[PDB]
RNA sequence: AGGAGGUAAAAAUGUUCA
RNA sequence: GCUUGAGUCUCGUAGAGGGGGGUAGAAUUCCAGGUGUAGCGGUGAAAUGCGUAGAGAUCUGGAGGAAUACCGGUGGCGAAGGCGGCCCCCUGGACGAAGACUGACGCUCAGGUGCGAAAGCGUGGGGAGCAAACAGGAUUAGAUACCCUGGUAGUCCACGCCGUAAACGAUGUCGACUUGGAGGUUGUGCCCUUGAGGCGUGGCUUCCGGAGCUAACGCGUUAAGUCGACCGCCUGGGGAGUACGGCCGCAAGGUUAAAACUCAAAUGAAUUGACGGGGGCCCGCACAAGCGGUGGAGCAUGUGGUUUAAUUCGAUGCAACGCG
């Protein structure tokens, strides 16, 4: 806001395993406050991901994170005449915050079956770093990269 | 801050290029009064000496040759 | 105007740029003959000039810093 | 090629480019680059980084004469004219003095009045 | 404390009277 | 007749004061040649334009015209307009110094005469840059404007004309007197130059302010203060600084200068608000960052419109429209 600079909330980790990277995934595919569903959806998404390549649970979703983490953005900052784009660096909080809704939102596309099941399409696509999810990533640095002659 | 031949009486020659030069900046410059300190009269009498040092080429028109 | 240090620079440093010219008449040899408003903006530059300092001699109210 | 030693690089940073040319001693052009060549087209190419790409683009297409050290006569005031330098001397070119040449004049002709 | 470089393309009109 | 009015002579001082003739460097454009290669230029963006016939950039040389960076400063000089690179020649004025000299020759001044920015005009030159007009490209609802690319007169020189400007400290000229402070600039006297000086005595000038004055703002020893001398000018707004006539002008026009008619106001300064595509600071789901929706469908429901014998009446920017 204005004068409001009043920190964060403090969540909850996942009842798995202590990893509140994951809980924060919950509940942004979490919708109408379904967190029930939610969890029960990312988790079986985490095995049939685990089974499709082998590696465990947790470590096989860092390495479908990390290849959607994007590291530069665009802010719109005027200087006084035309509002041109700028780009910014992103801080590590917001980092992986970003990239999580990235590969959410590539899962409402690309219909197979179930959510679960595309999600886990998406992450398992994302291991390769060839899919929908990661081509916002590429875009994105597109923008930057190609207009980054503003400091 | 510092004084001149105001209180010492002397005229300011144009052939004496060995006090111009500590008059003008090296890049063939005249410098302001408001730094050198010096009487606006002799300022003048400098500027003219000056001007007439350049055209004898005793002094740079600017320091790019 | 040219400024070497010859050796141990490896950085540019050059002050005399922003001590010179190189950026105040040359901006203003940009643009606008105007041939009288320099004459307006003469006296503006000292009419706020002289007044800064005299208030500056007139600042002790108290202001309570 | 005729491998010569010793240059110059002449940088016209201007208020809407900066065209960067690399000269002998004699002032023989043998390769130039500019921000506007590199693409950056339109209000990018009047900025500073684009003349980081301009220095880039010439510190190669003149390594058919391969210069050891060259000096630096930048000319105008453009948004570059210093950050042009830095690429050029990070790009792997010894330095040896730099100088301005910007052509101020003694009062000689009537500059325009535009832009109201 | 002392001086400079940089900061807005386009937006017309409003019945008379109280 | 006398001297404090005014003027003259002797010696110096500072100065873009004025006229004429030469001269210098930076820079812009252009011309020729070498190197070299896809852009250059421009703007908020873009296009016209320039460029592969090889531009731009860069280097050397040459040809021109205009203006004189830094010095340069609410500094200086001039009646005002106005005037600045440097040099020489012709020449005006102001100011100080210690004396002599003339002896009211002084002040103002209708008519009259002269000078009088810029633009404009006539004759002959010159023409780089800039630039009315004009052209094209854009912007835009339109854009014969603002912006961009070009560009003629003009801008510059000699000789004549015009005689007007917010020709403005908006303040007529001359003289006298009336508390101070802080600076600049230009002479001079005295004391120890005993060290970047100190105290006086004049010219000019900037800013701040007391008494007083003023409608107020403000002016304030260069007064809009206190008086005297002379001249010009005003008499509500509009009509109108126009018409008619005269004088002047090559012309454009200038100058002198009404009336009818029409309004009951026009106007000045200052005050409180509101307002500004003014400034500064601050706040709110205002924006931003996100989540979920409306508007598309069906339907419940309210309103308008139309129909109807009647579709009771009211609410109808935000702040009416599942409201009474």
């Amino acid at each position: 806001p204005r004068r409001r600079v009043i920190g964060q909330r403090k969540i909850l980790p996942d009842p798995k395993f202590g990893s509140e990277l994951l809980a924060k995934f919950v509940n942004i595919l979490m919708v109408d406050g379904k967190k029930s569903t939610a969890e029960s959806i990312v988790y079986s998404a985490l095995e049939t991901l685990a089974q499709r390549s082998g590696k465990s649970e947790l470590e096989a979703f860092e390495v479908a994170l990390e290849n959607v983490r994007p590291t530069v953005e665009v802010k719109s900052r005027r200087v006084g005449g035309s509002t041109y784009q700028v780009p910014v660096e992103v801080r590590p909080v917001r980092r992986n915050a970003l990239a999580m809704r990235w590969i959410v939102e590539a899962a409402r596309k690309r219909g197979d079956k179930s959510m679960a099941l595309r999600l886990a399409n998406e992450l398992s696509d994302a291991a390769e770093n060839k899919g929908t999810a990661v081509k916002k990533r590429e875009d994105v640095h597109r923008m930057a990269e190609a207009n980054k002659a503003f400091a | 801050f510092c004084r001149f031949t105001a209180e010492g009486v002397q005229e300011i020659d144009y052939k004496d290029i060995a006090t111009l030069k500590n008059y003008i900046t090296e890049s063939g410059k005249i410098v302001p009064s408001r730094i050198t300190g010096t009487r606006a009269k002799y300022q003048r009498q400098l500027a003219r000496a000056i001007k007439r040092a350049r055209y004898l080429s005793l002094l740079p028109y600017t320091d790019r040759h | 105007i040219k400024v070497r240090e010859n050796e141990p620079f490896d950085v540019a440093l050059r002050r005399f740029k922003r001590s010179c010219e190189k950026a105040g008449v040359l901006a203003e040899v940009r643009r606008r003959e105007f041939y009288e408003k320099p004459t307006t903006e003469r006296k503006r530059a000292k009419a706020s000039a002289v007044k800064r300092h005299a208030k500056k001699l007139a600042r002790e109210n108290a202001r309570r810093t | 090629r005729k491998q010569v030693s010793d240059g110059v690089a002449h940088i016209h940073a201007s208020f809407n480019n900066t065209i960067v040319t690399i000269t002998d001693r004699q002032g023989n052009a043998l390769g130039w680059a500019t921000a506007g060549g590199s693409g950056f087209r339109g209000s990018r190419k009047s900025t500073p980084f684009a003349a980081q790409v301009a220095a880039e683009r010439c510190a190669d297409a003149v390594k058919e004469y391969g210069i050891k050290n060259l000096e630096v006569m930048v000319k105008g005031p453009g948004p570059g004219r210093e950050s042009t330098i830095r690429a050029l001397n990070a790009a792997g070119f010894r330095i040896t003095n730099i100088t301005d040449v910007t052509p101020i004049p003694h009062n000689g002709c009537r500059p325009p009045k535009k832009r109201r």
